[PDB]
RNA sequence: GGCCAGGUAGCUCAGUCGGUAUGAGCGUCCGCCUGAAAAGCGGAAGGUCGGCGGUUCGAUCCCGCCCCUGGCC
């Protein structure tokens, strides 16, 4: 991840070398960090404790038997002539250990008052504390044991533990790998507070160790992308030595457990300077060290004891006998420092960031080293970090630094890690910020962050420091100036936007459709694009149904729902079931969204160079490689369509309500539709209409198939509609009605037809034969009584005739009616009722 | 400007379209709509997606 | 369950054979009746759309 | 990635390490009741106990793999 944890006391110490006496409150530090671009995830004060919390030494241990768990009655020296008798359930300590004792009257976090207790038949005069009980760390399994020599019995506990400290949890953005260390964050604060910065990696702070000869034979294949690889030995370290408390404490507050001096020092220096370090047991290295790519099918056991399957793009360190490390990710068990290790070879290497990123993600090893290397580590400080490690390890473990050094720096050797210079106008940050910064602001800020700045009239030549590979273009330098001056100085002015064209006709139509459906009683939902598992099997679709040809997601949040929706109905039906199952049984839902309908197997397009604009042919190729994604509108209904009230018991949903939804959408789109009987799952084959605009099919509506309803757990009588809005053309009619001032003639006509004849076909035939005198036609009766005959029906239409230039006689109207009757006889076989 | 094999793009966990390495995905932002508009429209562009 | 342990193996084997014979007849009859319903749904519940 | 803890009726949850979940509260249905209701009283229906296999005469329960949440890296 991007997490960086460090205690304020260490950060202040590094800042204070160049700014003696520097000290800010944690609230101000948090705001300053936020203001320059560092997100503070959490600010965690240690403690607090009050009252007698003191360092003790366990002087005797009596094992209390006969209880559930082993219990210890301990005599504890607290620095006076009366040892305290304390009961403790932990087992992770021995006689002679230093511990932290809370005596009666002490207060632990939070609000836990300590008093003498009567536990396990004994009298406990206080308690031995765990790191968690002190709010020092997370450890609660055992109690806290301070390393020998950390303090004397009787020392104030809060002072020895440094419980007045504050731990900052930061989330560092991937462009600022240099801020994953105390070095980088201290430098950032020196910039923010205009302080003089003393670099903890400089030669003044890490004086160079002697260089009298090579430390170990090494071969490096430069194709691995390694930029630097340094080695220096420390001989005769004491296996019995342990890291001092000040070092173990800082590791703990940074989230790293202490293990042994050699490993602790490499972790400590990594946190301090940002350069990962690794200690090898030199006595377990066999022959020449080699840096090379792994071969096909090669494996290696990392120091966690786990075997790793390697890739030919993985960079390794090997000797004659085995692999020594997965370069920049984790060392191997073969050369790992052990409890009896006495001679150490320290490794300071700079790996290729992309190679490490690929390797650690493939192996799922986001180690402290790997996440730093993948964000680039400063190659100029490799030997400084190495010498820092060697001197510190020799001091705390009683060893001796060997005056030998191997330092591979490429072929030819690189003696200057400066990035390429950058030319930028002196006023460029002013223009981008819209702020006239004071004279010399840009040059001063860029020098603060470590760049070399020269003036060539009005043009700056800026060479960034080696720890800032993110600075490559003038825009990168602009960000540095603007963030350090503070974005709050940037004014607020509105841009000069041109006169726009507003909403497109399609964007407008989508609003009107949504308004009309909502006003007609439908509730909009947001449909999920992932299909429920096996929904098309519930629908009984054929194996070759085009809706089954879906695009699939590689890594869905639900492994059983990888496919993307070719239809909006599954998501709507899932929301309908959610409503009905929770007591809302009368519901009408709708949705407007795109579907995903591929026309081929998933086919990708290779990378187009981003140094130029893609050609129009390359753009059409990228578009043709994507599945078709048209806009759909859909709705589902169940239960009562009209609620009960003082008017009556209401009306259950029927297929005609889905057909009316089509006509609502059509009127909102200002298009004419026709409905034709069809068979099309998941609809009921006898209650399904296919919807047409002109002769183009745009969807279906009606009642759902009863078998689909049963298998899907849907309410009986559930109805549905789905239309393809992309298949409905955007219309812009311009009517010119001519209102006739002459009276109308009203006549009704009753026609008998076969039961399978659609009523609209009869109305169409009547309209075709009646001519222009027909102003309106409306069906108001469908009769299937006994006088009609089996498989036949009588339809009665109300007709309104009106002439544009005269008053009609009844004969004129009857003549148009009779021609409509003959038209219906010829087209649908109608017989005049009689 | 997403760099390949970098935390700026690797951390961006994305719904990728099967099979692996298909260079097709569900968009993690509507920024590609802005890219398409710059390719199709004459400057200046003031666009919401 | 209340039968002696020595008799559960023999009796339980005869129960499952009879139980599976009844379950077998039910499953195919349900499928037959569902097929008839699906075959008769178009005409028996048709409407003028 | 770990050994665990969880997925049980329409909703929210109990409970069983082999032959009945004598499951609860609410939801659904019937009767008395009301012009029609509801409550009340008296009763019923509904789960194939997360999926696919295996062991077994027989698996919600035992074994394996997998899917989905929690304890947490
Ligand atoms: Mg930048
Ligand atoms: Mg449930
Ligand atoms: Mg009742
Ligand atoms: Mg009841």
């Amino acid at each position: 991840s991007n997490a960086m944890r460090l205690p304020y006391s260490w950060l202040r110490e590094v800042v204070a070398v160049g700014a003696s006496g520097w000290d800010v409150t944690p609230g101000e530090l948090e705001q300053t960090l936020l203001r320059i671009g560092h997100e503070v995830e959490e600010v965690i004060p240690l403690g607090p404790v009050d009252g007698p919390v003191t360092v003790g030494r366990v002087a005797d241990i009596e094992e209390l038997t006969g209880y559930k768990k082993p219990i210890r009655a301990c005599a504890v020296d607290i620095g006076d002539r009366q040892y305290r008798e304390i009961i403790c359930g932990a087992t992770n300590f021995a006689v002679g250990d230093l511990v932290v004792v809370a005596l009666p009257g002490a207060t632990l976090p939070g609000g836990f008052t300590i008093s003498a207790r009567k536990a396990y038949g004994r009298n406990s005069d206080g308690m031995i504390c765990s790191a968690a009980e002190l709010n020092l760390g997370a450890d609660h399994s055992g109690i806290l044991v301070l390393p020998p020599g950390a303090a004397e019995p009787g020392a104030d506990g809060a002072g020895v533990l440094g419980l007045d400290d504050v731990v900052f949890h930061l989330a560092i953005t991937p462009d600022r790998g240099y801020c994953m260390s105390v070095r980088g964050l201290a430098r950032e604060l020196a910039c923010a507070y205009d302080l003089d910065f003393v670099d903890p990696a400089s030669n003044s702070r890490v004086p160079p160790l002697p260089i009298e000869g090579p430390a170990w034979p090494l071969t490096v294949q430069p194709e691995t992308g390694v930029r630097r690889f340094a080695l220096r030995p420390v001989i005769g370290i004491d296996p019995a030595a342990v890291s001092p408390w000040w070092l173990q404490r800082r590791l703990l507050l940074c989230g790293i457990r202490a293990t042994c001096p050699a490993v602790d020092v490499t972790n400590y220096v990594m946190l301090e300077l940002g350069h990962p370090m690794h200690a090898h047991d030199r006595n377990r290295i066999s022959g020449t060290l080699g840096v090379r790519f792994a071969r096909s099918g090669e494996t290696a056991v990392t120091l966690d004891g786990i075997e790793r399957k390697l890739d030919t793009a993985d960079v390794l360190i090997v000797d004659d006998a085995a692999t020594a490390a997965i370069g920049g990710v984790m060392g191997a068990a073969s050369t790992e420092v052990r409890a009896d290790s006495t001679d150490v070879l320290l490794e300071a290497a700079i790996w290729d960031p992309a190679a490490v990123s690929r390797t650690q993600r493939r192996l799922h090893l986001p180690s402290e080293a790997a996440r730093r290397y993948e964000r680039t580590v400063d190659p100029a400080i490799s030997v400084a970090a190495l010498d820092r490690c060697a001197r510190l390890l020799a001091d705390i473990a009683g060893g001796e630094v060997s005056p030998t050094l191997t330092d591979w720096r490429g072929d030819p050797p690189c003696d200057d890690w400066s990035p390429p210079p950058i030319r930028m106008g002196v006023d460029v940050p002013d223009r981008i910020a819209g702020v006239a910064y004071p004279q010399g602001t840009t040059a001063r800020r860029l020098a603060q962050i470590g760049a070399v700045v020269t003036h060539d009239g009005d043009t700056l030549t800026v060479t960034p420091p080696s720890w800032r590979p993110d600075l490559r273009q003038p825009a990168d330098l602009v960000e540095e100036v603007l963030r350090l001056e503070g974005l709050e100085v940037i004014p607020s002015v509105l841009p000069p936007a041109p006169a726009g064209r507003g909403l497109t006709a399609g964007q407008q139509r989508r609003r009107t459709i949504g308004r009309s459906l909502a006003l007609s009683g439908y509730v909009e939902i947001l449909p999920t694009p992932f299909l429920p598992a096996g929904v098309f099997d519930l629908w009984g679709l054929e194996a070759d149904d085009s809706r089954r040809m879906t695009t699939r997601v590689l890594n869905p949040l639900e492994a059983d729902r990888p496919q993307l929706a070719t239809t909006l109905l599954p998501a709507l039906l899932e929301a309908l079931v959610r409503n009905v199952s929770r007591g809302l049984v009368d519901v009408a839902l709708f949705a407007i969204a795109q579907v995903v309908q591929p026309t081929e197997q998933t086919r990708g397009v290779g990378l187009i160079p981003v140094d130029r604009r893609p050609t129009d042919d390359e753009i059409a190729m990228l578009d043709a490689s994507l599945p078709r994604q048209p806009q759909h509108v859909a709705a589902v209904l169940a239960g009562l369509r009209e609620p009960r009230g003082p008017w009556g018991p209401g009306r259950p949903v029927e297929a005609a309500d889905a057909f009316e939804a089509v006509r609502i959408i059509a009127r909102a789109s200002r298009v004419d539709v026709t409905l034709r009987p069809a068979q099309y799952l998941p609809w009921h084959p006898g209650r399904c209409a296919q919807v047409f605009v002109g002769e183009s099919s745009v969807g279906h509506a009606g009642q759902l198939h009863p078998a689909v309803i049963e298998r899907s757990g849907l309410p009986k009588g559930t109805c549905a509609v789905e239309l393809n809005l992309d298949a409905i053309p955007c219309s812009a009619p311009l009517p010119a009605p001519r209102v006739s001032p002459y009276p109308a003639v009203f006549q009704d006509v009753s026609l008998v037809v076969a039961a399978d004849i659609p009523a609209q076909a009869v109305a169409d035939a009547v309209r075709a034969g009646a001519g222009d005198l027909l102003e309106d036609i409306a069906l108001f009766d469908v009769f299937t009584g006994p006088q009609i005959g089996e498989h036949r029906k009588s339809l009665t239409f109300a007709l309104r005739f009106r002439a544009p230039d005269r008053t009609l006689t009844e004969d004129d109207a009857s003549a148009a009616r009779d021609a409509a009757v003959q038209s219906a006889a010829e087209r649908v076989g109608a017989v005049l009722r009689g | 400007n997403f760099p390949a094999d970098h935390p700026a793009r690797g951390e961006q966990d994305t719904f990728y379209i099967a099979p692996e390495d298909s260079r097709q995905l569900l968009r993690t932002h509507t920024s590609p709509v802005q890219i398409r508009t710059l390719l199709a429209r004459e400057l200046p562009v003031y666009i919401i997606s | 369950a209340v039968l002696p342990k020595e008799q559960r193996a023999e009796a339980g084997k005869r129960v499952n054979a009879a139980r599976n014979a009844a379950q077998r007849s039910y499953d195919e009859r349900l499928a037959t009746l569902r097929a008839e319903r699906d075959a008769a749904v178009l005409v028996a519940e048709g409407i003028d759309v």
